[PDB]
């Protein structure tokens, strides 16, 4: 039933693509977006989500060590 | 696959994501608040609100309804029509 | 526009009726119904194997033109198991 | 054969001096005993046909059709209540006795030595089904249905009588061996063309071919289930067996004069598979399905290959079983809802949960699911007609595509997707209808196991 | 084409154009924040001439807005997988058995479920109880000989349930 | 390669027509240049059931490789020397086919341009 | 191919059931570190397509294009295989980026659960298959054809060149 | 007992599924590296592709011209 | 901007660019309001013949029966044999039939003349 509500007035938006797009839209001359509905999508356990080649190169952690083991042994 | 939805929790979720929206206050805002009369926001921003509810819950509402919600309680009533929010 | 008071009132009475309906529709006698009242591997790797291996000796030795092989390949460096003689070995290699 | 005939005569007063609430069990029980008795017929071997003395014989073509007929009778006799189970006792006995007398003339027609005896018992097969479908047709045009029925079948079947008396009084008697063993090839006059046109056109009426196919559909959709299943199965495959008898004579002229009938049969097969893709009135789609398969049969008969005759008899018996079953299913759906149309009573996957399996199995044996007998018949007909001509296989496979299309459209139209939730009267399935289903589809799959029986005399 | 009126209005047409343009621009634009920028641009382009007193100018620019939107739509919009046309279209319709069934069971299975069927008996008595008189009186009472609308007034008079309630109350749960 | 561009742009002569390659008389400037050993044991080539378009040169390496692969079945990776030797022999056969191609190509080029431009 | 895309379909259906059966790539944007078992499985798939040298996807696809290259090609089909290899590379890369490697778009109230022996057993055994079974098949078959094995410069290289570009 | 949801937060994971993910990607990486190291040389065709045949006239059989 | 959407008998005309909705008259408002009144009276009669607990059977729609009686037995009356219907019947009924009959004549003439010459591949052509 309960949820404990991870709650509002916590984000204060600050999330850098939204902050730069508020910069661009304010220099455009609107200054009125929707707002802070997506800060949980842009920061938290997110925000330095990994890039493209890092996902492909996720596997060399045990790989190079085991390869050097197989070469030397 | 369906987490247990109750009435008061989903009411708090709707009012929470309304409260996260900027140009209305958390101060003079309750369940029996209006969208045209006391807050005075337009129909265009009211449909931005309806789009926020649709994009959170994941289903549209028909345009036979689109004019005549105007308060969070009847929003909770229509979502209780959609999901049958009980045990 | 908005809700008419007809829409408000009619929709609220259907709120009361539909919520009482789904309030009923959870069954709970604290008991839903009431009744009126290795060996797998053994059977499925011994019984059809025995039945089919019976079926693939005696009925196949009744019916003549039946299961037939495509021939085991023999080489110059091999012999014949049956009578006992070699095929003479493969000849000279050169220009490797 | 007379031991397979006289208990049907002695089965007639059974229904009369069986009392109330008792006729049903006695008729069903003893007709099933006759089904065992006719299952004991199959003895035929090797060189010759089997003579059942002088009046009678059987080829290995009449034998499976006869066993099919006497198996189909108790199926029908249990099928034909709930629309007359509330009628009178005397009229009920009259109905059941008329069905038994109809069976008697069916067996008389299949077991014939002389073609005159065959013709007398042919229109004796004609006359009771008239009375049955006209009296219990249950729609406002059953009058027109029976009228077109009797007038087409007599007005086509009539010069056959003159031609058969002519063959009687110019070339000795009419034993099938003595119509055989003695027939000289009759050359290409115009009188030979008229006599061939008379005999073949009479049975063309009975098949029907495409030019005379509107004979059928009123006499199915405006007819009860008993006359419908007797009509479709035994009468159409009876006409087919009659042409299989009489086509032994007149071989050097059917090559030159049999081109247009192949033509009308092929183009009508295509257009009939097209016409039963779009119609309402669910009962009629199976009727035009039967017209399509019998046009395929007529192509198979008028080309004269032993492959073609084996495929012909297989297609006959398998389509008789399939069409009789699917008519019984349409009867079950009409007894559920009194509409007879198609788009109205959809749904029926939720409700009637195992009736869907029978719709599926009937539509897949109508689809020619490949171990079944139906694809055996259609396949050997396609083989023989590609040997006949190198370009006709496009029409055959085009029939195949559109046949699959309308059969599976029938399956996913009426019994797929949404109950209209205003029906709110149908009760779940009885044991009687499912018992009729198990009467239908167990012999078809058992013949699919052992199909060396039903292939024809040119085995 | 609506149960309440004959036509919607001009304002509803501009309103639905806003909603459909917003939805199709969701489907067009990924990353959601450049989308938020372009949605504010669309809100500003509607804020260009909100203040028109003319009416033929309003409907003419609405027609031109329809032209511009039809030039800038997307072939597969992000229709939600709950709505018809999307991925649901009553996805779980396999178990939407209506309640005019479930009474055609053998009394052995009805003995297996005693309490639910007794409560169904009291619901059926509640349906039958004031079905005839009050509902026929309210439906023959309120309209003029031309009905002219597709709604119905509630039972505001004294007592029981609002009329014509049964198949709207009784329905599947939409997740069976 | 560029030979394809030369056959699709230049003359059709000096590019030889494909799969009609024996054009000029053999042992032209050879004389007595042939042995053609073929020690691949035709009856044993029948006895080992090979494939068609494999009853050819370098077959004995295939015989020995299939023999050792028959002999060493639990040895999943041992037979590779004879495999590489068969690779080497078909490599040299492709070398011979390339040399025969440019034999016929250069004989066509030099002799036919010589005659047709100094006639 | 059977091993490979059965494993890929199975992992994708796991993702679709994990996000309430919405199934669209929009509103699915980024789900790496939403458990990396399935993202690892999907990248082993969408990288083993076009043949990471030299894996199961190397063997079949590259021997097909090399045998096509040294054959009697119909002068347009070679370019067809080339451009189609480029296109399958680019939609493999795009489906990786739009599924798992972007800004995370999905509705709130996650139910992302894989506490499941069934899922990890099936995905585990088919990634084991997509690592070993291609080499296990390609070793111990009788060679029923002549392998070409003599390819020029810039012809064996151009497959991996086209996939990298 | 099973996993629990959380509203607009990064979800909780176990060490089990992430260590199987890392291990299986690492075994792929080890397999492709040791495979590329042990035998092939799959970028090259294991043999020198020769020149157009040898670029040697008065070999291969020509007349004096 | 856009080529203004030409219609066809397949490409349906959408609700946006009608453009005849925007020519609002009292005639069109009265037509739409009376159309709403017709559908209102039909839905009201349906819901009165739909929601009763004593009504066992089907709803017995006369419009569907009207469509079936128009589609099945109202074909042959009414009819007059005109020039157009006769030409269309003889164009669709005997035309393709004589087409396929001509090509069967052609294929059978070729096969007859070839096997009368005997230059057929019947070294083994058993299953005829």
């Amino acid at each position: 039933s309960k949820m404990e509500l991870p709650d509002y007035k916590q984000w204060k938006i600050e999330g850098t693509p939204l902050e730069t797009v508020q910069e661009k839209l304010a220099a455009r001359g609107l200054r009125d977006p929707w707002g802070r509905n997506e800060a949980w999508r842009y920061m938290g356990g997110f925000a330095n989500n990994v890039s493209f080649v890092g996902a492909l190169l996720k596997g060399f952690k045990w790989g190079f060590a085991a390869f050097v083991v197989a070469v030397g042994a | 696959d369906a987490p247990p939805l109750t009435l008061e929790g989903i009411k708090d979720r709707v009012l929470y994501v309304l409260k996260l929206y900027d140009k209305i206050d958390p101060e003079k805002l309750s369940v029996n608040s209006h969208f045209m009369k006391d807050l005075g926001l337009d129909s265009l921003d009211q449909v931005e609100i309806i789009m926020a509810m649709e994009d959170e819950f994941g289903f549209e509402i028909p345009d036979i309804d689109a004019e005549k919600l105007m308060c969070p309680q009847e929003i909770v009533d229509y979502i209780a029509d959609k999901k049958d929010v009980y045990e | 526009s908005g809700y008419t008071p007809d829409e408000k009132l009619r929709l609220q009475q259907l709120r009361e009726l539909r919520r009482r309906w789904l309030k009923d529709q959870e069954l709970s006698p604290r008991e839903p119904v009431l009744p009126p009242r290795s060996i797998f591997a053994f059977t499925h790797v011994l019984i059809p194997v025995w039945i089919i291996h019976y079926y693939l000796k005696y009925h196949v030795t009744t019916k003549p033109y039946t299961i037939v092989e495509k021939k085991p390949r023999i080489f110059p460096g091999d012999t014949i198991l049956e009578t006992g003689e070699v095929i003479p070995p493969m000849k000279e290699f050169p220009d490797q | 054969m007379l031991k397979y005939i006289i208990p049907t005569m002695m089965l007639m007063p059974l229904t009369w001096l069986s009392k109330n609430s008792m006729i049903w069990i006695n008729t069903t029980l003893h007709s099933l005993l006759i089904s065992l008795t006719s299952l004991l017929l199959l003895n035929q071997f090797g060189d010759n046909s089997l003579n059942f003395s002088l009046t009678f014989f059987s080829d290995s073509l009449s034998t499976p059709l006869l066993i099919l007929t006497m198996w189909l009778l108790p199926l029908m006799l249990m099928a034909s209540q709930h629309h007359l189970s509330k009628e009178n006792l005397a009229r009920k006995k009259l109905f059941i006795s008329m069905l038994i007398l109809l069976q008697l003339f069916l067996i008389m027609t299949f077991t014939a030595t002389e073609l005159i005896f065959f013709y007398i018992m042919f229109e004796a097969t004609l006359v009771p089904t008239l009375i049955i479908i006209t009296r219990w047709g249950n729609q406002t045009e059953r009058l027109n249905a029976g009228l077109y029925f009797l007038f087409y079948t007599l007005a086509g079947s009539l010069p056959l009588l003159v031609a058969l008396i002519y063959i009687q009084n110019t070339m000795g008697s009419l034993n099938f061996l003595i119509l055989q063993y003695w027939v000289q090839p009759m050359p290409n006059s115009w009188s030979n063309t008229f006599m061939w046109l008379a005999c073949m056109m009479a049975f063309m009426v009975k098949m029907p071919l495409y030019g005379l196919h509107l004979w059928l559909p009123k006499a199915h959709v405006e007819a009860p289930i008993a006359g419908s299943m007797v009509l479709a199965a035994i009468l159409l495959k009876l006409g087919g067996y009659g042409m299989m008898r009489i086509t032994l004579l007149l071989n050097p002229i059917t090559d030159f004069m049999a081109y247009p009938f192949i033509m009308l049969s092929l183009w009508g097969m295509i257009m009939t598979s097209s016409i039963c893709l779009r119609q309402t009135d669910l009962k009629s789609l199976i009727a035009y399905s039967s017209v399509s398969h019998m046009a395929l049969v007529i192509v198979a008969i008028l080309i004269q290959t032993p492959w073609s005759y084996m495929g012909a008899t297989a297609l006959m018996i398998a389509h008789g079983l399939t069409s009789s079953m699917l008519f019984c299913l349409a009867n079950s759906n009409y007894e559920r809802v009194h509409s007879r149309t198609m788009i109205l009573a959809r749904g029926l996957q939720t409700l009637l949960p195992l009736m869907a399996a029978w719709w599926l199995l009937a539509s897949l044996t109508n689809l020619a699911l490949p171990p079944s007998i139906n694809l055996i018949g259609e396949l050997f007909v396609v083989m023989s007609t590609f040997s006949w001509s190198n370009i006709t296989i496009i029409l055959m496979g085009l029939n195949m595509v559109i046949t699959a299309l309308y059969s599976l459209y029938m399956l996913i139209t009426t019994q797929r997707g949404k109950h209209t939730h205003h029906i709110n009267n149908i009760l779940p399935s009885f044991t009687r209808e499912n018992a009729l289903m198990s009467l239908h589809m167990l012999p078809l799959l058992l013949l699919s196991l052992n199909p060396k029986i039903i292939l024809g005399p040119l085995y | 084409f609506l149960p309440s009126a004959a036509y919607l209005t001009h304002q509803q047409k501009v309103l639905q154009l806003y909603k459909r343009a917003l939805r199709h621009l969701e489907s067009r634009c990924v990353h959601r924040d450049k989308y938020r920028y372009f949605a504010c641009l669309l809100r500003a382009r509607f804020d260009e001439h909100k203040n028109e007193k003319d009416m033929v100018k309003a409907t003419q620019l609405l027609r031109e807005a329809e032209k511009e939107f039809w030039h800038g739509q997307h072939p597969q919009p992000y229709i939600f997988p709950e709505s018809p046309g999307g991925t649901s279209y009553e996805r779980y319709e396999c178990y939407k058995v209506p309640e005019w069934c479930l009474d055609d069971w053998h009394p052995s299975e009805k003995a297996m479920y005693p309490d639910y069927f007794a409560k169904r008996e009291q619901w059926k008595k509640l349906r039958r109880e004031s079905w005839e008189r009050e509902v026929k009186q309210l439906q023959e009472e309120t309209p003029v000989g031309g009905p002219r609308t597709e709604a119905l007034p509630p039972a505001r008079k004294q007592g029981d349930l609002p009329p014509l309630w049964w198949h709207i109350v009784t329905r599947p749960r939409e997740r069976p | 390669g560029a030979h394809l561009a030369r056959r699709y742009l230049g003359d059709a002569s000096v590019e030889p027509e494909p799969l009609r390659m024996p054009t000029f008389p053999p042992d032209y400037g050879f004389p007595e240049r042939k042995e053609r050993e073929m020690v691949a044991t035709q009856q044993e080539m029948n006895d080992a059931q090979l494939v068609l378009q494999q009853r050819d040169y370098c077959a004995h390496y295939l015989i020995r490789f299939l023999k050792c692969k028959r002999d060493s079945f639990p040895n999943f990776l041992a037979c590779k020397h004879e495999q590489h030797d068969w690779d080497y022999c078909e490599h040299l056969d492709y070398v011979k086919r390339m040399k025969e191609f440019e034999r016929e190509r250069r004989l066509l080029q030099r002799k036919k341009r010589r005659e047709q431009r100094e006639a | 191919h059977a091993f490979f895309k059965a494993m890929l379909f199975m992992c994708s259906g796991s993702i679709i059931h994990s996000l309430n059966d919405e199934q669209d790539i929009r509103k699915m944007g980024g789900l790496f570190k939403a458990m990396p078992f399935t993202t690892t499985a999907l990248i082993i798939g969408s990288l083993a397509l076009t043949g990471m040298p030299f894996l199961t996807g190397f063997y079949s696809k590259d021997l097909i294009i090399e045998s096509a290259n040294t054959s009697y090609t119909n002068a347009w089909a070679l370019l067809m295989t080339l451009v189609a290899t480029s296109f399958t590379a680019i939609y493999s890369t795009r489906i990786i980026f739009f599924a798992l490697l972007g800004q995370p778009r999905f509705p709130t109230l996650i139910n992302i659960n894989e506490n499941n022996p069934f899922l990890i057993n099936s995905i585990k055994r088919l990634l084991i298959g997509s690592l070993f079974a291609g080499f296990i098949i390609s070793n111990n078959i009788p060679p029923m054809t002549i392998p070409q094995m003599t390819m020029p410069h810039y012809l064996k290289m151009t497959a991996l060149t086209v996939t990298i570009l | 007992a099973h996993i629990e949801p959380r509203y607009r937060q990064f979800p909780q994971l176990t060490r089990s599924q992430v260590i199987q993910a890392e291990f299986f990607s690492a075994t792929m990486w080890f397999w492709i590296l040791w495979r590329f190291w042990h035998d092939s040389d799959a970028v090259l065709g294991h043999f020198p592709y020769p020149d157009p045949s040898q670029w040697t006239d008065e070999e291969l059989g020509i007349p004096p011209d | 901007s856009f080529p203004k959407y030409e219609p066809s008998r397949l490409a349906s005309l959408p609700t946006t660019l009608d453009p005849a909705e925007y020519d609002i008259s009292s005639e069109t408002r009265k037509a739409q309001a009376e159309r709403l009144a017709i559908r209102s009276r039909l839905k009201r009669e349906y819901q009165l013949q739909y929601n009763d607990p004593s009504r066992r059977g089907v709803v017995e729609d006369p419009a569907l029966i009207r469509w079936t009686c128009a589609r099945s037995a109202n074909v042959y009356p009414n009819f007059r044999p005109n020039t157009k219907t006769s030409l269309l019947g003889a164009l669709f009924g005997i035309g393709p039939l004589i087409f396929w009959y001509y090509v069967f004549k052609t294929d059978r003439d070729r096969k007859e003349k070839l096997i009368q010459e005997g230059k057929l591949d019947r070294t083994f052509n058993i299953s005829y």
